[PDB]
This record gives C-alpha cells, structure tokens and sequence, in this order.
C-alpha cells in the first residue's frame, strides 16, 4: 500500500493505470480535492512497478503544439510568428480530419516548414509531410496506403506523391481481463 | 443461466456449437461482434470453459500449423458456410496427393478443430481462379499490368488514377480476397506521378515499341 | 542505378546540342547545330538503330535542314 | 481614390493609438502623485516631472518591440499599394 | 463502481458512452452541477475500459478551426490575417452546405491555404480541394463522387477536376442492443 | 428517465427531435426558463439515441456567414474586408429570393471570392457561382434545371453557362405516424 | 398542448401558421405581452408539425438587404460604401413599383453590381438585370413577359434585352377550407 | 401483443410472414423502414424470436452462398415482388446445367430461405441485356463508348457533362441496377476536364504533344 | 488516322505539322506568320489544302 505517485492529472494517471494493468499489477486511483490524484499498488507489487516507471518514462509530459511557443496573446506578433501559428493550426485540423476515416484509431500529421523564403527573392521550397497511423486489426492495410495519399495530396499547393510518407501499423491485442490480487 | 441467453437480445448473430473436447464455442461474424462476446467471456460471467471462433482469424491459426507439417503444399481458403462442416479449396495442378493420403489429410484436419464433424476437400481449378480475377478487373476499366510467373499472378496497378478509379479498385480487391485468398494472385495498387498509367514506349525510327515492364518510370511533364 | 534492360538515350528537356552529342557514337561523324537551331527543346524516350532514318522523320516533322 | 482616403484615414488611426498610452501613462502618475497627497501634502511642483520620465520612458520599452512590428506592417502595406 | 473520468464537457461525454456501449460495457453519467460531468462504470469492465480510453484518446479535444489564431481583436490585422480568416470561414460553409445533401451524415472539407502571393511579387497559383464524406449505407457510392466534383468545381475561381481529391465511405454497423448488466 | 441533453436552444431542440423520431424513438421536450430546453427520452432507448448523436453530429452548430468574420462595427475597414462582405450579402440574398420560386423548399447558394484582383495590374477573373435545391416530390425535375440558369445568368457582371453549377434533388419520404412508446 | 415554438414575432406567426395549416393540422396562437408571440398544437399530430418544422426551415428570418451591410450611421463611408447604399436602394425600389402592375402578387429584382468600374482607367462594363414574379391564375403569362422586359429596359442607362431575364410563375391552389380538430 | 399491432398506424408497408423454423420475418421495402423495425425487436417489446428481411441485404446475403458451393454461376438478381414465390433470374447464353440440376438447385437455394415456399427459376436472354442497355442509354443523347469482352460488357462515359446530363444519367443507371443487377453489365461515370486541355498535339500512330512553340514532346501515340 | 488539333497556334507550327505530309520543309515569313488559326485538321489531300487554305486565309506559295 505504499504510494509512489501524486499530483498527477486525470490525463496522466489513466495512462499509468493502463500500462501498469498490461503488466499483471493492478493499481488504485486515490482522489485528493485541491492536490491531485495517486496511485497506489500493492507491497509485493512495488518493485516491478518501480522499474516499470523507469522503463515507459512515466508520468507523460503534456503533448506539446508548434502555436504554444508563439502564443496569440503576446503582444508582438512577427511574420515568421504567423507563418508558424498558421501552419501548425493546419497540421492539427489535418489529423483531426483523419479520425474520421474507416477503421483508424489515432493519426500523426507533420508538415515541412518553411519560414525565410517569403522575406528574400528565391522562391519556396516544395512542401513535404508525413503521417502516422493506427488501423483496427482484421485489415488488409497494404490497401489503405493510397487513400491517404490521395487525400493528403491536394490539401496544399503542390506536393508529389514522392514527398508524402505514411507510415501505419495495426493495434496490439486487447487486454480484457482482470490482472489479480497477490495473495499474501 | 445458459449461454445463449447471456448474450445479446437478438440471439441471430451468435450461434453456440458444442465442442468434443467438452467446450463450447461462439462463432461470431466480424470483429466487432467478436469483441462482443469477448468481454462477456473476459469480465467472467460463466462457470464452464468456452471459446469465440471467426473465419478471418481461425484460417490463420491453422495456416500457421499447416506450414510445419505440410509443407509445398497447394491451396487457397477454408470457408466455413456451413461451421459444423467446412469446405477446404484445395489446388488441383500443383500438387501430387493420392486419395489415401487425402484420407489422412482430412483426419488430421478434424482434430485440429473439435467443433467440425468432417472437413470436405475438393479441388478448385487453378486456371479459373486467375481468370476470373482478369475478366473482373477488365470489367471495371481499370490500367493495369499483368506479370505471369510459375506459382503465381500478380497485376500491378501503377500511375496517377482518380478517385473513381481508386473506388473501384478497393471494392474490387476486397471483394475478391473474401472468395480466394491472396496465396496465387496477388495486387500491387500505388500511386507515382505520371499521366501514363504504368504503360511507357519508347520512338525510334518506324513508330513506337512497346517496352517491356520494369521498376523504373518516366516522370511526367504535363 | 541506371535501370532500363535495353539500349536508348531518355531526353528531359534537352536543348537539341545536347540531344544531337548523344546521336554523335551512331552517327559516326561529328555534328555541328546552328545558333539559331539551338533554342528548340525535346523531351521523350528515343532509340537509335537506324539514325539516318530517324533523322530524316525528325528533320521533317520538327522542321530542319541537315547536310553531311 | 477610394485607397487614396483609406491610407490616409489609417494613420490618423494610428497616431490615436501609437500616442494614447504613453499619455495616459504619463497621466495616471499624474493621478498618482496627486493623489497621494490628500495627507502629507509637502509639495513642490518640480518633483514628479522625474517620476514622469520614468514612467514613460519604461512602458515606452516595454511597448518598444510592437510599436515596431505596426510601423513596419503599416510601412509595408502602403507601398504595396503604392507600387502594385 | 469506480469512476474513470470526472469533470467532462456534455458533447465529450455523449462520445465516450457512445463508444463504451459499441464495446458490450455499460457507464453511467453523473451530474455534478458546475463542476461538469463525470462517468462511472461498474467493477469488472474497469479493466477494459481503461484500455479502450487509452485506445481511443479519450477525452476527445475541441474541434480546431484556423479563425481561431487570428482573432478580431487586434487593432492592426496584416492581409496574411485577413486572407486566412477569409479561407477559415469559406471552410466551414462548404461543410456546413454538405450536411444538406441526399444522403450525407458528415463531411469535412479542406481547402489550400496560399499566402505569399498577395504580397511578394509572384503570381498566386491554383487552389486544390479536398473533401471526406460518410453516406448511408445501400447508396451507389461510386455514382455519388461525380456530383460532389461538379459541387466542388465552380465554387472557387479556376480549379480543375483533378486538384480535387473525395474520400467517402459509407456508414458501420448500427448499435441497437442494450449492453448487458453484468452478473456475478 | 434519462437526460442526454441540456442547456441548450430553441432551435436546437426541434432538430434533435426530429432525429429522433425518424429513427422509432419518442423524446420529450423540458423547459428550464433561460436555462434552456432539456431532451429526456425512456430507459431502453438510451443506447441508441447516444448512437444517432454521435453518427449525426447533433447538436448543430449555428450556421456560419463570411459576413460575421468581418463586423460592420469596426472603425476603419480595408477594400479586402468591404469587397468580402459585398458578396456575402448578395450570396444571402440570391438564396432568400431562391425559395420563392415554385416547388422549391430549401436552397443554398455558393460564390466565388475573387479578392485580390484589383491590387495587382492582372484584370480580374470570371465569376463562378454553384447552388443546391431541395425540391418537393411529385416534380420531373430534370426540367426545373434550366430556368435556374437563365434566372442566374445575367444576375451578374458576365458568367457562362458552363460556369453555374446547379445540384438539386427531391425530398426524403414524409413521416406522418406516431413513433410508440415502449412496453413494460 | 405541447408548445413547439415561443418567442416568435408577429409576422413570424402568421408564416408558420400559414404552414401548418396547407398540411391539414390546426395551430393556436397565443401572446405572452413581453415575450412576444407562441404556437401550439394537438398531441396527436405533433409528429408531423415537427417534421414539417424541420423540412420547410421554420420559423422564417428577416429578408437580408445590401444597405444593412453599410449602415448610414458610420464615421467615415468610402466611395465603395456610398456606390452600394445606391444600388440597393432602386434594388427595392423596382420591387416596390412593380407589384402596381396588373394580375402580380409579389416581385423581386436583382441588379448586377459593379464597384471597381470607377477606380480604374478601365470603362464600366455592361448592367444586367434579372426579376423574379408571381402572377394570378387565369392570365396569359407568356404574353406578360414582354411587359416586365420592356418596363425594365430603360431604368438604366444602356441594357440589351439579351441581358434582362425574367423568370414568373402563377400562384398554388387556394386554401380556404379549415383544418378540423382531431376527434379521439 | 401481436407483432402486426407492435409497429405503426400504417399497416401496409410492412409485411409479416410466418416462417417454417418457428420464426417470424418482417419484410420491410428499404433502408428507412427497415430501422424503424429493427428498434422494435432491439428494444425488447416482443417475447418470441423475429427476424427482418430486405431486398439488397436478402440478395447481398444468398449471393455468398453461391460463391463458396456453386461457383462460376451466371445469374443476374433475385425477385421478391411476391416474398413467398422469388423468381430467380439464371442466365440462358453461359450454362451447362440440366433439368435434374436446376432441380436439385431450386431445392438447395429454398432451404435457405425459410418463408418462401418455391423458387421459380427461368432463363432470361443475353442480348437482351445488353441492348436494353445500349438502347436506354441511346434515349438520354449521352455519348459513351461501348467495351465489349468476355463475360460482360462495359459502358464507359466520360468527358467534361454538364450538369444536365449527369441527373439524366443517375435517373437510368438506378432504374437500370434495380431491375437487372450490377453482376453482367457494368457502367463507369469517370467525369474528368479535357485531358492535353491547351496544346497542340498530332494524333494518330505517330504523336507528339507541343508543350510550347519551341519545345516538343514524344510520349505514346495520342 | 492522322491530323492536328490546333488551339490558337500561329501558322509556323501549324505548317511544320504539314511538313510530313508535304515531303518538304517549308518555310514561312515573318509577317505571313502573325495571323493565327483554330480547330481540328486533317492530312489526307494536303496539296489541296494548302490551295484551299491558301485562298480562304489569303497567302502565296511557292514550291
């Protein structure tokens, strides 16, 4: 019953009960008001889930967006520092457009930037991106690279299918069963 | 508390077989029904042991051990119309099994599944199985490139296709994986940059030569 | 790297000084192209096996005049 | 001519709001030292003219980098229209 | 009954039952008044459920549109905010006339954003389109995308018919049963 | 009884409503004074209202004009800002004087922003427009095509026939009969 | 008595009575003083009032015109501000002049517009007009186009009968019996 | 409560009939209707076991079967304007079976269908099939362009149509699917803009694009 | 067969297509090559073409 972690987030302590229940341990979630949540597992159970908050990085840092470093409410506001508010609210409205498809779980969307060209004569770069994917298993997901390629294809000036990369995998299997009690 | 009353209320997409190794199995139709009956299984509501079979994922568990024990082997698909009796889609041109062997080969295909009470083979024709995968990707006026080799078709589909064109191309790819299985034949669908789709010539001197078909394509201006 | 099984010159926008040096080992004698004749463009996939008689189509069909 | 009365009714916009806070920093201090003085009065008319120049001189660094980021968007939006 | 998620918003809660009840798991929501929403579920689907919020990245996060990073507010707006706040609102209109259909229950539409041309020297070049759509089920869908081209087409200044990319598919399976309660 | 909705807006309600009943479920509209309305449906059609919210996106969002991005309350207003608030006040007006017509039920009229044409010595391009049409049934509305395009040709400066695009369809099937409320 | 509308505005009731009525259902109109109007109807046939809500858009919104976008009260008004608060005041001045005619009901009109015909060196381009009608039964209304042509061909300055195109048709079949309660 | 009181007021658009595996199916006429149905027997106010059947979902689910027991079958669609007699539309021009195996296939296609009482087979013609379809499409003025080949025919209209003649098109493709089948003849509305929309090109077995006045280009004989 | 689809050429690559058909280069002038032609041709008798081309566009020529 000894403790390990408070002060968590709720974001933050459903992902250490779900990857400390993959693991045979099983965790609780203790409320506290104004200070935060923790977990606490079992005596027996401590040391293999030390090692696992070692191991998987434990707790999550906050996912971090390109528009929170240049934040709207400051008060300059440089070219450079809208071409990139601009483009990473595009790279975030693209992977929301994709949780929508058939049968996809969770989608990564990264675009080139490109910040100096607009201030000298030479002329833009071509524009890249790449995207990640997670597939429902029971698919044939050979077939769902062209879909994605040709909707990401003309939702920007003029890219190739050259410079467009997606890399997707299947889900792993599902854990539907309770871990155990260690009986003591 | 029996177990086709613990499922859902329509008792039409489950159906309960019982097994000879004093089981009982649950054949569900898809994945989402397959999870379905899953976590009933799985939160423990039930005394005897039982198990939650599907066709997509019961081929693959016994391909896995068909390619340990048989190996060289000729075949396509087992479907499971009928789950009490399934049907094996055995190669006839590719293989040399005598009858009193195939007698062996559906004995020790029964006892790998408890459920089944005799597994039928028959010989399905090797020449009809390609052919009707070309006379349907004729049909939809689809590009394509066909690459014959022994043990085995494959039809590339290269260029710069529309949507329509892709439409039809998944439709018909999934439709034809349900009846045969990807072991004989086998799509290649991509997407490059050129206005020829996957053909190119090359202009000398009387008109032009067809080329013969490579890896390598011309980039398009256009 | 180089991969085409057979034997042929692919142009991508060559300037026609650049696309005749390439005919100049079948044709076995050096070409000279005017100034004037240096500003067309051409771009395919080509075959030299009888270039005297691809040169002939080509002279007429982009328009030109030859002499050896 | 109609761009001819806009470029101009933008910059008397923008001397409105390019001098309205530095003056009213360089009055409410004004407020502040007088203010201040409803008990112990003790005044000398020479005194918050320093006080004033801080004032001013310290929003007018910290107000530095957008005043310059609207000169230049201004600067060059009119001579895109002026040239084009 | 131990409770996984607290303090929700009414349209993420109605998301996450909605998908808890596709997995044969049942939840209930709590009102707590200001404090938001809060969903409870039983004990031994606690261990699936857990998994399935670390699957599906719930809480779902709000939808993200381009008119955001650049608010009215500013006293000074340069043509890069005007021409982008412009794109961001004809993005929401061809979506918002696509629900209007025959046939149609979601779309979402995507327009490409260029930027420099209206204040370098260059010539702007062509606009590319890109659409998703959800259909019910035993509807010609291959007959359906030549319409949405011919839509899509003359709503802009100079498109062509393959700078517009559809990617439509039709709907799942419906969810009619009740779940189940789960005995012990 | 069980809530699934609250705090929301007159309009709203009667939309959800008629979801609703489309699908053989029966709600029941609450007031709660300036709290809004609240939409309460029976115990066993719990699990598939939540299903009909989630695949319709209900709540609607209020519907979006480009003229509410550009507020006639501002002091000082570029051309770019005016020429875009010109066109959605005529693309309002064409779809209001749209219903009147004879058959005509619903309609929705698009146009294309041609914004920076006069800032740089290229002339300005032709205008494109696109509509849609809800007609009543009982109509062969193959010949209902051509009097919209006569009516919308020389409604501007110069258009071409093969630059209107109109996309029209007959109405949905009439529901008349009570939905029944479930035995129990 | 189930209300489904309240709140409504005086000629905002009398379009949705007018709607309910032509499907053979019977509303009620009541006034609340402050709150404006309100409309309810039977138990029985509240069903189709909604899908008839839901269909025809009710309740109606007020008819958008060009010179609410320009409001005359502002401090400054550019010449482009100044050249539509003209057009769009003979825009609904034929509207008003031509319903004295003999056998119309209701009219409407638009005019082509033209602003950057002035700014720069180039000549105005041509003024099209187009008019929409709705005539009494029993008139020869093929004959009455040339009327409504030749009454809008010289209110400006140089039109072509090629660019005025009128569209007109007769009135539905009247309405004069009443609905009927319904009997249980 | 009976079933035929548990649905709406409008006792016409459904049809309830009594099955012979002591069941009870409900035949609906489309998708809109056939989930008005399906709520009833979901949401639990009926005590017996019920099924709901359709057109589309009762033709997509009998066409399995003959894909998997009787393969390389030529058929068209099966009629259910009286739901206990279907007429089934087998093809005249492609089998080879006789009078004692269509026999025993009307007995093996009835036993998968529990309220129907006798299928009735006919043969329906080939050409027929296909020159109800060139005719139809020669009454709509579309231009097209007819592919003949082994095993299906294909209707191929393309070009840059107005909007006009895509709704006079949509009209006769789904009256044609609803009462002949997408399995023989096959339809592609592939709309695209004028391909080699601005230059000048020479056609025919010897081809060349202009990409400019001064640049040519030798890609495959336009 | 054979032919050419002209789209607004300008009469210089309009007759270097004919200088196939024609077994000879031809050669145009510089104010002869100005005027400019539309529309889809076709080689099959193009001596006949050029002395009805030559006529209804109003040109000389000489072999």
């Amino acid at each position: 019953d000894k403790d390990l972690l408070k002060g968590l987030d709720q974001e933050q302590a459903n992902e250490v009960i779900a990857v400390l229940q993959m693991h045979n341990i099983e965790a609780n979630k203790i409320d506290s008001g104004k200070l935060g949540y923790s977990i606490t597992v079992a005596e027996p159970d401590f040391t293999a889930a030390v090692y696992w908050i070692k191991t998987y990085q434990l707790p999550p840092r906050p996912r971090v967006e390109i528009a929170q470093m240049f934040p709207a409410d400051s008060l300059v506001s440089s070219p450079r520092a809208e071409k990139a508010r601009l483009y990473s609210a595009i790279e975030q409205r693209l992977e929301q457009s994709l949780q929508t498809m058939e049968g996809v779980l969770s989608a990564r969307v990264h675009i080139s930037y490109d910040i100096d060209a607009g201030e000298n004569g030479r002329p833009p770069k071509p524009v890249h991106l790449s995207a990640l994917a997670v597939y429902e298993r029971g698919s044939p997901l050979a077939h769902q690279i062209s879909d994605i390629k040709r909707f990401l294809k003309n939702s920007f000036a003029d890219v190739d299918y050259d410079n467009i990369s997606v890399v997707l995998s299947e889900r792993s299997d599902a854990q539907l069963q309770a871990p155990g009690t260690p009986v003591k | 508390a029996e177990l086709d009353s613990l499922l859902g209320q329509e008792k039409e997409r489950f159906q309960v077989l019982p097994g000879r190794d004093k089981m009982l199995y649950v054949a569900a139709q898809n994945e989402r029904d397959t999870l379905w009956a899953r976590q009933v299984l799985a939160r423990g509501d039930y005394d005897k042991n039982a198990r939650v079979i599907n066709e997509n994922e019961e081929n693959k568990r016994i391909s896995i051990w068909l390619d340990t024990y048989y190996p060289q082997l000729a075949y396509y698909r087992i479907h499971f119309d009928e789950p009490r009796k399934p049907v094996f889609w055995l190669s006839r041109q590719r293989n040399t099994m005598s009858k009193k062997e195939l007698e062996v080969l559906s004995q020790k295909l029964r006892a790998l599944m408890p459920y089944a009470d005799s597994v039928n083979i028959t010989l399905m024709d090797d020449v009809t199985a390609a052919g009707q995968a070309e006379a349907g990707l004729k049909q939809q006026a689809l590009p394509y490139s066909r690459r014959n080799h022994k043990g085995g078709v494959t039809f590339v589909i290269q260029g710069a296709l529309d949507d329509v064109e892709i439409l039809r191309a998944r439709q018909f790819v999934d439709s034809y994986y349900r009846t045969w299985g990807g072991r004989y034949v086998q799509f290649a669908i991509e997407l490059k940059d050129d206005w020829l789709k996957g053909r190119s010539f090359q202009y000398g001197a009387e008109g032009y030569i067809k080329m013969s078909p490579g890896h390598w394509y011309f980039p398009s201006p256009l | 790297k180089i991969p085409v099984t057979g034997s042929g010159f692919v142009a991508k926008d060559d300037s026609l000084r650049t696309f005749f040096d390439a005919m100049a080992l079948q044709l076995k004698e050096p070409v000279i192209v005017s100034k004037m004749a240096a500003r067309k463009k051409i771009t395919g996939n080509f075959e030299f096996h009888d270039p005297n008689a691809l040169l002939e189509k080509l002279s007429l069909q982009l328009g030109l005049i030859w002499y050896f | 001519m109609d761009d001819l009365v806009f470029a101009g009714n933008k910059a008397l916009y923008l001397v409105l709001i390019l001098s309205g806070w530095p003056t009213i920093v360089a009055t409410i201090i004004g407020l502040l030292v007088g203010l201040f003085q409803t008990v112990t009065q003790l005044q000398e008319q020479t005194l918050p003219f320093g006080i004033k120049l801080l004032g001013v001189c310290l929003c007018l660094f910290l107000l530095s980098g957008w005043y310059g980021e609207v000169l230049l968007s201004y600067g060059r939006q009119v001579i895109f229209l002026a040239l084009a």
